[PDB]
């Protein structure tokens, strides 16, 4: 499997060995070697959306990196998530292109509000 | 101004479009083509393989069916809708706000 | 008759949008074609 | 392919089925434009003499001119749809 | 000196396995190209089928961090298995 | 019937073969069961059967 | 611990455009139009 | 890992089409929502009920 | 896993079908949230006293 | 395949020979007896309907 492995406070008993979820994935598990109960997750992933004015007009970019913070990935935080190439105006506009959680963004390069 | 309409017509040359496209899958078989499947293998694994083909090709056109009717129970609301419209803002003058 | 004469020099440059081909013989007209190659 | 159908007649009434929504489907589509349009049964005309108190109706009125019969919006509308 | 001096020069890259996107003109040549990996952008172009992209926001693929190394955790344990006992029997059972 | 020890596949739905073909032709939607065993005691002479 | 099994697995929640603090902001303005002018501010100017 | 592939790929078509239905419902639903709004919040109303 | 989803290309368009539909049921929640509560553009404030 | 063989108006390139609608059907070949292009348009069908 493939996650990061980290410590991990669950109480097994002494006969357990693997961990499950409420999904029943691998979510625990206790190395033979050393005795040690591993907690493991999942590596960092998001979805990827790109914010874009049409062709004709630019070829500028933005990403929003969903759900996942600014610190694990021009860079704002939404709570949308992670928003890469647009820089964050006070001002506010009608939306243009609509980001989430209240923000938008729109080409005037490409700005969120 | 004239964007729905415009989408109803996009989403049904889409649906087709992409149904036409179904055809082109092997959905886990050796080819998309019957025939190909016919030239290359002998019968009893050919019916596993055009087997397996039908049953993407019922998924697909089950898909596009289901994808059709929820469609059009859409388009029959905004068409009550319309009929409403006519028979109350054409027909006579409405006190109903907006 | 093996006989070395060639020395070499090299550099490192932008290859910008060559080496694209004809995945296939398959003629096709004002379309759109996406294929892993 | 006939042993393609063979094949095909084994899996039973999906084939019925989806003809089936397929058709009422394409029944609905024409009674949602009967309830839209078909509200009367008279069929009226305007008088020739277009004057109405100084109200202009010619860009909705029918052009005599144009082969469809259309107004100059519906012509409009009916070229801004492809 | 047997041989006259020259000079000869090359380019030589490798080739990837990748997405791209094709255009085909109404003569049926490739006049143009997108890559869908290199540039975001053109990873829109590359789901949305088009050359030209509209105005708004397309969700196009997943970011994920790759994994860097490999590690295989076994016990510590090593015994020479007993299969000489089970396959080099000179008398089986009934 | 007797055949080759290499034709025992070819008594089978849907091969091709020269048994297969111009001796003995199963059907697709055959129900059944083939039997093999060999006649060398009985089927088989010295000068040749 | 459902929510990180569906994430992990593929399935997100967007979040919605408006915030709740704007519906609340747009109800505001519909009770201010409400109270303070009746039902003309919904037909013109208020 | 094909039949994991078909098993989840029909779970998945499932799952979006009850989100297509309920997105429907919610729809007729908010509908009727905005035309309340406009006849009840933005207007009187002498519609019965 | 890699070869998973180089099986999952052999499916065809039905991925990017999903995700087209959820894409058009998440903004039609947007849109619904427009239809009932931004009906009007003008932000009205109540008098103070 | 099934179908008529009409003249064809397109120039292919020449080291093409199958050609291939939007949606990816056939709808043209060059022959290669003769290097000519043709048309392939499967033949003709309909609903019946009663
Ligand atoms: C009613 O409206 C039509 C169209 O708006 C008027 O026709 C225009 O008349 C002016 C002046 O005669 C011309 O310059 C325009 O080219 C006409 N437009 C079209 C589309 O024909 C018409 O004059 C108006 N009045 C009456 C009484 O019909
Ligand atoms: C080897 O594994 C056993 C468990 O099977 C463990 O008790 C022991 O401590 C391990 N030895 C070392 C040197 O880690
Ligand atoms: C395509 O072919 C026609 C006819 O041979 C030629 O005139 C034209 O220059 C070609 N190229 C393009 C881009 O149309
Ligand atoms: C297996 O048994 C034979 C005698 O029966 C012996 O010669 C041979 O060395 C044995 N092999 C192993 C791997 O023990
Ligand atoms: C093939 O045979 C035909 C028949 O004569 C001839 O016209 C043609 O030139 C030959 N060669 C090719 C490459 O088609």
């Amino acid at each position: 499997g493939t996650g990061v492995l980290t410590e991990s406070n669950k109480k097994f008993l002494p006969f357990q060995q693997f961990g499950r979820d409420i999904a029943d994935t691998t979510d625990a598990v206790r190395d033979p070697q050393t005795l040690e109960i591993l907690d493991i997750t999942p590596c960092s992933f998001g979805g990827v959306s790109v914010i874009t004015p049409g062709t004709n007009t630019s070829n500028q970019v933005a990403v929003l990196y969903q759900g996942v913070n600014c610190t694990e990935v021009n860079v704002f935080q939404t709570r949308a998530g992670c928003l890469i190439g647009a820089e964050y105006v006070n001002n506010s506009y009608e939306c243009d292109i609509p980001i989430g959680a209240g923000i938008c963004a729109s080409y005037q390069s490409i700005i969120a509000y | 101004a004239l964007g729905k309409l415009q989408d109803v017509v996009n989403h049904n040359a889409q649906a087709l479009n992409t149904l036409v496209k179904q055809l082109s899958s092997k959905f886990g078989a050796i080819s998309s083509v019957l025939n190909d499947i016919l030239s290359r293998l002998d019968p009893p694994e050919a019916e596993v393989q055009i087997d397996r083909l039908i049953t993407g090709r019922l998924q697909s056109l089950q898909t596009y069916v289901t994808q059709q009717l929820i469609r059009a129970a859409e388009i029959r609301a905004s068409a009550n809708l319309a009929a409403t419209k006519m028979s109350e803002c054409v027909l006579g003058q409405s006190k109903r706000v907006d | 008759q093996c006989v070395n004469l060639i020395t070499r020099t090299q550099s490192y440059t932008n290859s910008f949008t060559r080496g694209v081909y004809y995945p296939d013989k398959v003629f096709r007209s004002s379309v759109l074609h996406s294929t892993q190659d | 392919s006939t042993e393609c159908s063979n094949l095909l007649l084994q899996y039973g009434s999906f084939c019925t089925q989806l003809k089936r929504a397929l058709t009422g489907i394409a029944v609905e589509q024409d009674k949602n434009t009967q309830e839209v349009f078909a509200q009367v049964k008279q069929i009226y005309k305007t008088p020739p003499i277009k004057y109405f108190g100084g109200f202009n109706f010619s860009q909705i009125l029918p052009d005599p001119s144009k082969p469809s019969k259309r107004s100059p919006i519906e012509d409009l509308l009916f070229n801004k749809v492809t | 000196s047997g041989w006259t001096a020259g000079a000869a020069a090359y380019y030589v890259g490798y080739l990837q396995p990748r997405t791209f996107l094709l255009k085909y003109n109404e003569n049926g040549t490739i006049t143009d190209a997108v890559d869908c990996a290199l540039d975001p952008l053109s990873e829109t172009k590359c789901t949305l089928k088009s050359f030209t992209v509209e105005k708004g926001i397309y969700q196009t693929s997943n970011f994920r961090v790759q994994p860097t190394e490999s590690i295989v955790r076994f016990p510590n344990i090593t015994n020479l298995c007993p299969f000489d006992e089970v396959f080099n029997a000179t008398r089986f059972a009934s | 019937f007797v055949i080759r020890g290499n034709e025992v596949s070819q008594i089978a739905p849907g091969q091709t073969g020269n048994i297969a073909d111009y001796n003995y032709k199963l059907p697709d939607d055959f129900t059944g069961c083939v039997i093999a065993w060999n006649s060398n005691k009985l089927d088989s002479k010295v000068g040749g059967n | 611990d459902l929510i990180c099994a569906q994430k992990f697995n593929g399935l997100t929640v967007l979040p919605p455009l408006l915030t709740d603090e704007m519906i609340a902001q747009y109800t505001s303005a519909l009770l201010a139009g409400t109270i303070t002018s009746g039902w003309t501010f919904g037909a013109g100017p208020a």
